């Protein structure tokens, strides 16, 4: 999966905080901005066969 | 840009500026050292000279290859260069004047032959594509007659195998502290000097074994010494073409010391007004 | 207030400010304390004219005249800072003394290049 | 006309916009201090002859 430029999703967002008066911190972006990428990055996994077999109930076996 | 990216750009600048200036001093001490060296190497030429007048010109004279013309078909030259850059145009005056020199030679038809003191001339007449035919290299500033005798070897005895009909030396010439200039000189075959014969009929040498044999000798023993000479006058206005040189590029690193102040300055500013900006701005 | 009693006197008067600098700083702590917004290096809103309501009260008039002797600080060595930048166009004249030509014991170390008047 | 220094103009006007507390810009200036110059230079025109006519209610012929 390919973002192109989350530093346009930063800007989106911070429109989106400006008008709703939440407090600026530095360059105006809001505070939480950082829990905005990371939560989202944090998805970007490589889960064990176990983790699949689990949420395939059983219909898929030993594959990462 | 930032404040502090140009901040560490000034501190590298000033450093530049420090160590041109030791270079300048350095350059400074040596070209006094030079000229010294430059000066305990008159006497043996001129003497040398005399004698040589004395043999050639006084009351009789000899049929030796190195003292009339002949048939230019072909020229040598000996070339002089520095081992070590940041002397400014030094070395690229030398080439391009000989290189014209050169190319009225070749016009004419007759080749040339290139013998290299100094490793700059050899790199350059190697990819200018010359006739480079001997060289020495690396003498720095401990020169000495013991190394130069290869090369000129090489030149006299292709001279009088008949295989050269001029050669020339190609140098600098340290004129004054503030100006040295490329010549071109002839050496062989031997210059008319501003000497006359009148004054010879006083006395005559007993020669020991026969004057045919010893005036070999001492032309032989003169060419070397005016390479020898050629090369440590090149050496000295080396010295001086560094010291001047160094002294340019501090005045230019301090010059531009103040153009990264007018941007540092006008960046600081910058920062400052956008930060208490962003503050004032977000309260309430 | 002093000097102008004095000039009103008809004299002529010689006015000693011992660092404009520290007066511009006075002006920017009060304004903070007053809460305006902070201008263009986090110096008041009002220099230029803090400055001038200053500068201006001292000159030559028909009965009498103020010189003023101004010690000057330039912060960071910056005379493109606000402050400096401001205080500049209000001298006339400019000494700058030397350590260097104090060294060589000449007094006053007055340094006739960087010295200047229009 | 000769406006002797417009440096001092916009740094007057920067004082009364930052008294009122309107939210400054680059240098601190406001945000219409392009605009403040601009109305005032784009009066310095030259008028062609019906312009004069019209405003001069036909009293001037002929002139710009």
């Amino acid at each position: 999966i390919i973002y192109d430029d989350l530093s346009k999703q930063a800007v989106a967002y911070r429109q989106i905080s400006l008008l709703l008066r939440r407090p600026p911190g530095r360059e105006a972006f809001p505070g939480d901005v950082f829990y905005l990428h990371s939560r989202l990055l944090e998805r970007a996994a490589r889960v064990n066969a176990e983790y699949v077999e689990a949420f395939t109930k059983g219909e898929v076996k030993g594959k990462t | 840009a930032g404040a502090k990216d140009i901040r560490s750009k000034i501190a590298s600048v000033q450093n530049t500026q420090k160590i041109t200036k030791a270079m300048e001093m350095v350059a400074a001490s040596k070209m006094r050292k030079s000229q010294d060296r430059m000066a305990a190497s008159r006497p043996y030429a001129e003497t040398m000279r005399k004698v040589i007048g004395h043999l050639a010109h006084g009351n009789l004279e000899y049929k030796h290859p190195y003292l009339e013309d002949r048939d230019v078909k072909r020229v040598g030259y000996l070339v002089v260069s520095t081992d070590r850059g940041l002397a400014g145009g030094l070395n690229i005056n030398l080439f391009k004047k000989l290189l014209a020199e050169m190319k009225t030679w070749t016009d004419k038809g007759v080749q040339a032959d290139l013998a290299m003191i100094g490793s700059k001339g050899v790199s350059f007449f190697n990819s200018v594509g010359g006739n480079v035919v001997a060289q020495v290299t690396g003498m720095g500033d401990n020169p000495s007659l013991s190394e130069l005798i290869g090369p000129v070897k090489v030149m006299l005895q292709a001279y009088d195998e008949g295989r050269l009909d001029k050669l020339y030396i190609v140098s600098n010439k340290f004129i004054n502290t503030m100006s040295q200039v490329p010549t071109i000189s002839q050496l062989l075959p031997l210059p008319a000097s501003d000497d006359d014969d009148l004054k010879h009929k006083s006395w005559d040498y007993l020669y020991e074994p026969d004057p045919k044999a010893l005036l070999d000798t001492l032309l032989r023993r003169y060419v070397e010494s005016q390479v020898y000479q050629g090369v440590v006058e090149n050496l000295a206005s080396e010295q001086a073409a560094r010291m001047v040189a160094m002294k340019a590029a501090t005045d230019n690193g301090g010059s531009l010391i103040k153009e990264l102040q007018l941007v540092y300055n006008k960046a600081r500013q910058a920062s400052i007004t956008q930060e208490l900006t962003e503050i004032v701005s977000g309260a309430a | 207030t002093m000097a102008e009693k004095f000039r009103d006197e008809g004299r002529d008067v010689l006015l000693f400010v011992d660092n404009i600098y520290r007066y511009t700083l006075a002006g920017t702590e009060v304004s903070a304390l007053l809460g305006r917004m902070p201008s263009a290096v986090g110096y008041q809103p009002t220099l230029a004219e803090e400055m001038g309501v200053l500068q201006e009260r001292i000159t030559s008039t028909k009965t009498g005249s103020i010189t003023s002797v101004q010690a000057v600080y330039v912060p960071a060595d910056d005379l493109t800072d606000p402050s400096p930048a401001t205080t500049f166009a209000h001298l006339d004249a400019t000494v700058v003394l030397s350590r260097q030509i104090a060294s060589l014991g000449i007094y006053p170390a007055v340094d006739p290049l960087d010295s200047t008047s229009r």
